[PDB]
């Protein structure tokens, strides 16, 4: 009971079969139109969750048709739900192609029941007119590329990895205009399945000399593609087996929605092809290439945080001129805001939060606490006229070689949205940076990207930071120092950004961290160097009964049954309040803060005042103090930086060398003074 | 050391709809008036 | 025959249980490796211990804790570490073997190269990608070079290979177990110097293997007799002299290996605290002989690793579904005797 206009692709599908009793069962496959679409608009209009009693999609509809959005994201999982759509959740995996255009025209031919059934407006022509589609998006669980056989061709898939390379837009033709040169008539020709049928005759009556249509190339109207390249990480991996990069297709409104360094998750059809030989003859090869199609990207996850949207500024409102309906941020409800405020209302948020983060590895409060106040983030100044300030934090680790200063990195690695996992040794000043490499295939020369560059926006985790060159630690200065990469190398002049945060790791000379000896001679760094980190954390090991116990203990429990059961906050919570304090609040420091500043400033650089005994104080010290102050401060939703956040900083940075252990005069450590 | 490809075919779809002025249209209009035109209620060409 | 693809059935049933109902597992396995080596009857149970392997555990939120052990042996010249290095090699499903300078770069890790079949670009692995869920034997350990040495370390922490160099930027997976020979700084070692100052290695490197044993050659007018006789025998026939023992094939070892690692035994709160009691012991005991400068470490939270991982492996061979106190009283047996040599 409603109005239909049939679809071109469903003319096109139309030739039907027997052996079907309802009739019309397409050739090959088993599905029916009739009994899909009806199935389709049964489950459309009678749907809910089990707010899970009201219908779900009747809503969605109503906002897509107030809003003019016309891209319907389904949950594929939804169809085994409800009773009527258990085969055709099979169908739509098995028979993509056909059934996602019966979906789409059942969609619009709802949309337009549910608009007139009900008088709101008499303005329908634009949603007649207009188009629509559906966007498949919870396939399945796969098992890798790897594993796909070839009988999986034409299936719907999806899959997870990290972007590299974008080819730039390619035209695709999709009208061709022809010419006759005769009487300068002109006639379009529809590409079919990628055959044009160029004529043989000019149509008119008075001209209709042989062989005279001309093509004219600027009066074509065509269409948009992009390849992207992709190194997956399937969750499963057999035995000795290593990567590659696959290639997927996007087309039309996805294009450019992707940049290279991004984690995401696509589902797509999968596909074959074969492959010339040579351009020169037309002859082909036996062995078929594989590749994806892209029907749907998913760009955010609940269990890391969202990209950092001052790096994305321009890239939001192109997403919104281009009218793609790809989300970068996650959404946030009011009852999940209620219970945000809630959380930031009590009184022991800092060490609730600092308990929160790696909750399997145990006390190192300090460094937790140095962790999250990294993760949070300092505030980016941008001065009108030209200038730059971040409020990237960089952060060190040395101590002995056995505790838990690398499950740290991992950690963070993990939660954090862009960033890689480096060591020392195994790095070249090249590929931390850039480098040219022929592509396979267009056999042509083009440019990829390094770790610095992939890890804008993000954390870089260096492991064994002692054991890097000279010539390799050398580009980290300005990196650290104005978060910007200067190329001059054949082809390529010009500067990158690296809006990056450091998290390093070494490792002290020998076997433990002599306390006899200062820091200096203890690190394996130039003293010169340590002086640009934000934080220095000595992780010293001490033994003591009560902390031996406590520890063995807790190692112990995690043993106790087979599967892991450890008051702490849920990770998807913690990701939501620390994307929604890093992306809506932005504190600002005052005079109270201002001379307490300049007091501890002046006070650091007097202490102490025979040399390369300690390190030294410099402006990097008072400029960390103004960020970790803001970073205390946009924390627990406040706007104003104030004395109590500025105390803390300096507490935290004295606490992190342990400078109340230390002799001020010989750069030594008691070991009955520092407390577990 | 290999022998040589084969093609071959068979029916499935139904095509256009078959024009008058085409050969197997002509052929089965000949071969109907040959299995059927009658004279003195006599099949005379199927008889010849 | 790869474990992954074990099956249970009568034809492995019944061999089986004749094997278990022979009796005396443990020592009949150790005794079984290599039995044409005289002596070295504790080294052996833990290379035994090194291919049953410990438990994977998953402990949530995404970190990931290991459960494959590592040895290192380290000892004077002329006795049999590359025999064994050999043995276990072969013994391993998935064994891989290498030398010092042999192998060496691109040797370990992977190399990017073109297919010549298809048309695309394939990395190929190196020995450690070679062996992945299996073991690799580097003998001359001590000879390495500092990327190899940074690799080794790499893969023992955390079990991935980071790469980043032109036209490539990637990891890779090496769920390998990790068995090393050394020798001496001057070869032979000497008594007179501490431990630390007697090899090349660094101190951290060594504390993160899970079992060091070292092999010393203290000339013994009694026991010089046995092993003449030992080896003389060997070269004479073609078999061990033993004859109250039977070793066992490397079939029926492969079978009775791969049926135990389909067990997960678990912890109970007694042995729990037995561990706590024992590590707080040893840890506060390690401190004071460190201090005189006579180990090759402070005992540290690998070593309750270790302890907790090697009474998993013993119930594992047991095959059992828990652990008993008498699985933690042989680990830290092992655990003592690996050192025994220093105190001579
Ligand atoms: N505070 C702690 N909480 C939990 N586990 C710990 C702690 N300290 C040490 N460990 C244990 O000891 C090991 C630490 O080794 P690792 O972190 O790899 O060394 P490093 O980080 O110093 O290179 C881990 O396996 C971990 O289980
Ligand atoms: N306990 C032993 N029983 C039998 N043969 C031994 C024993 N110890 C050493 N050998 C012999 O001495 C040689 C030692 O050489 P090798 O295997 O390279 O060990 P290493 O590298 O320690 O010298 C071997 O060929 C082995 O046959
Ligand atoms: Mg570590
Ligand atoms: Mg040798
Ligand atoms: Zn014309």
């Amino acid at each position: 009971r409603s109005g239909v206009n049939t679809l071109d692709t469903s003319s096109s599908s139309a030739p039907p079969s027997e052996a079907s009793e309802p009739l019309r069962i397409i050739w090959g496959t088993n599905v029916s139109i009739q009994e899909c679409t009806t199935n389709f608009r049964n489950f459309l209009m009678s749907f809910k969750y089990k707010t899970d009693e009201e219908l779900y999609y009747i809503k969605q509809l109503n906002e897509m048709r107030e809003l003019g959005t016309s891209n319907l994201n389904l949950d594929a999982r939804n169809l085994l739900a409800y009773k009527q759509t258990e085969d055709l959740y099979h169908q739509l995996l098995n028979y993509p192609q056909e059934v996602i255009s019966i979906m789409d025209q059942t969609i619009k031919d709802c949309m337009v029941s549910l608009i007139v059934d009900n008088n709101l407006d008499y303005d329908l022509d634009e949603i007649e007119t207009k188009f629509y589609k559906v966007r498949p998006y919870n396939v399945g669980s796969c098992k890798g590329m790897r594993e796909l056989n070839p009988n999986d061709i034409d299936k719907l898939i999806n899959l997870k990895g990290l972007v590299l390379r974008s080819t730039p837009v390619i035209p695709d033709m999709k009208v061709a205009f022809f010419k006759c040169n005769v009487c300068d008539h002109t006639m379009a020709v529809e590409i079919d399945r990628g055959v044009i049928q160029e004529p043989a005759r000019c149509e008119r009556i008075d001209c209709n000399e042989p062989n005279s249509m001309s093509l004219i190339h600027n009066r074509c109207s065509f269409a948009d593609k992009q390849v992207i390249k992709l190194q997956e990480t399937p969750d499963f991996v057999p035995d000795g087996q290593t990567p590659h990069s696959i290639s997927l297709c996007v087309y039309d409104e996805l294009v450019d929605s992707c940049r290279a360094g991004d984690r995401i998750e696509v589902t797509g059809t999968f596909r074959s092809i074969p492959i010339r030989a040579n351009s020169r003859q037309r002859v082909l090869k036996s062995l078929y290439k594989t590749y994806v199609d892209v029907v749907h990207v998913k760009k955010v996850s609940d269990k890391r945080l969202d990209v950092d949207t001052s790096t994305i500024e321009q890239e939001l409102m192109q997403n919104k001129v281009d009218h793609n309906e790809v989300e970068e941020v996650r959404q946030i409800t009011d009852q999940d805001l209620a219970k945000i405020r809630e959380v930031a209302a009590r009184e022991d948020l800092y060490s609730l939060l600092a308990r929160s983060i790696a909750p399997s590895i145990y006390e190192l409060e300090d460094v937790k606490k140095g962790i999250l106040l990294q993760l949070f983030g300092g505030t980016n100044k941008t001065f009108t006229k030209g200038g730059r300030y971040r409020g990237d934090i960089n952060i060190l680790l040395c101590g002995d070689p056995s505790t838990s200063k690398s499950q740290i990195l991992q950690y963070v690695h993990k939660i954090t949205p862009r960033g890689v996992y480096t060591s020392g040794k195994g790095s070249s000043a090249v590929g931390l940076t850039a480098y040219i490499t022929r592509d396979v295939d267009t056999k042509q020369l083009v440019l990829e990207s390094g770790a610095l560059v992939l890890s804008d926006g993000g954390v870089c985790c260096i492991d064994e930071f002692d054991k890097m060159s000279d010539s390799t630690r050398s580009v980290l200065h300005e990196v650290m120092e104005q978060q910007t990469i200067s190329i001059a190398k054949a082809g390529i002049i010009t500067t990158l950004n690296a809006r990056s945060s450091i998290l390093a790791s070494a490792n002290p000379i020998g076997s433990r961290y002599n306390p006899n000896l200062p820091v200096t001679e203890n690190i394996d760094l130039p003293p010169p160097l340590l002086s640009r980190f934000d934080l220095v954390y000595l992780v010293l090991d001490k033994v003591d009964e009560k902390n031996d116990r406590e520890l063995a203990k807790h190692l112990t429990n995690l043993y106790l049954e087979d599967k892991p059961e450890h008051d702490v906050l849920p990770v998807e919570f913690l990701t939501m309040y620390i994307s929604y304090a890093k992306e809506h609040i932005h504190p600002i420091i005052t005079e109270a803060a201002k001379t307490e500043l300049v007091r501890a400033y002046v006070g650091m650089r007097k202490m102490g005042d025979s040399d390369e005994k300690r390190i030294t104080a410099t402006t990097r010290q008072l400029e960390s103090m103004i960020r970790l102050a803001e970073a205390h401060a946009k924390m627990k939703l406040k706007n104003v930086v104030e004395l109590e956040d500025v105390q803390e900083a300096v507490r935290l940075i004295r606490s992190a060398i342990k400078d109340y252990a230390t002799d001020p005069k010989t750069g030594k450590i008691d070991m009955n003074l520092v407390q577990t | 050391s290999f022998d040589r490809p084969e093609i071959y075919s068979a029916p499935v779809l139904q095509g256009e709809s078959p024009n008058d002025d085409d050969n197997t249209e002509i052929i089965k209009s000949f071969k109907n008036f040959i299995l059927e035109f009658r004279l003195d209620s006599q099949f005379i060409y199927r008889d010849q | 025959k790869k474990f992954a693809s074990f099956s249970l059935t009568s034809d492995v049933e019944e061999r089986v249980m004749e094997l278990i109902t022979s009796g005396d597992v443990y020592n009949r396995l150790a005794k079984s490796i290599a039995p044409e080596i005289y002596g070295n009857l504790d080294v052996k149970k833990a290379l035994l211990l090194l291919l049953v392997g410990g438990v994977d555990k998953r402990v949530g939120d995404g970190m990931k804790i290991r459960g494959d052990i590592n040895v290192c042996l380290m000892g004077d010249p002329g006795v049999a570490k590359s025999q064994l290095l050999k043995a276990i090699c072969k013994i391993s499903p998935r064994g891989v073997y290498t030398t010092g300078k042999g192998s060496s770069g691109v040797g370990l890790t992977a190399a990017v190269m073109k297919d010549p079949v298809t048309d695309e670009m394939i990395l190929e692995g190196g020995a450690l990608v070679l062996a992945d869920n299996g073991i690799c034997c580097i003998d001359e350990f001590d000879k390495m070079d500092e990327s190899d040495r940074t690799a080794i370390h790499e893969v023992m922490e955390q079990q991935t290979i980071s790469i980043s160099k032109a036209g490539i930027n990637t990891t890779l997976n090496a769920r390998t177990s990790i068995l090393a020979a050394a020798n001496p700084l001057y070869g032979r070692y000497n008594p007179r110097l501490s431990p630390l100052d007697n090899i090349n290695l660094p101190a951290a490197l060594l504390s993160r293997f899970d079992i060091l044993f070292l092999m010393l050659d203290i000339p013994s007018r009694d026991d010089d007799e046995k092993l003449a006789e030992h080896v003389t025998y060997v070269h004479m026939h073609n078999k061990q002299p033993d004859l109250d023992f039977t070793p066992v094939e490397p079939s029926k070892m492969r079978e009775y290996i791969a049926y135990a690692k389909t067990k997960r035994p678990v912890m109970s709160e007694a042995v729990n605290d037995y561990v706590v009691q024992a590590y707080i012991r040893l840890r506060q005991d390690s401190k004071r002989e460190m201090d005189s400068k006579f180990s090759f470490g402070q005992a540290t939270p690998r070593t309750l690793l270790g302890i907790i991982r090697l009474s998993q492996a013993l119930a594992k061979l047991r095959l059992a579904d828990m652990v008993d106190i008498d699985d933690v009283e042989e680990a830290l047996r092992l655990v003592r005797v690996s050192k025994e040599s220093l105190y001579q």
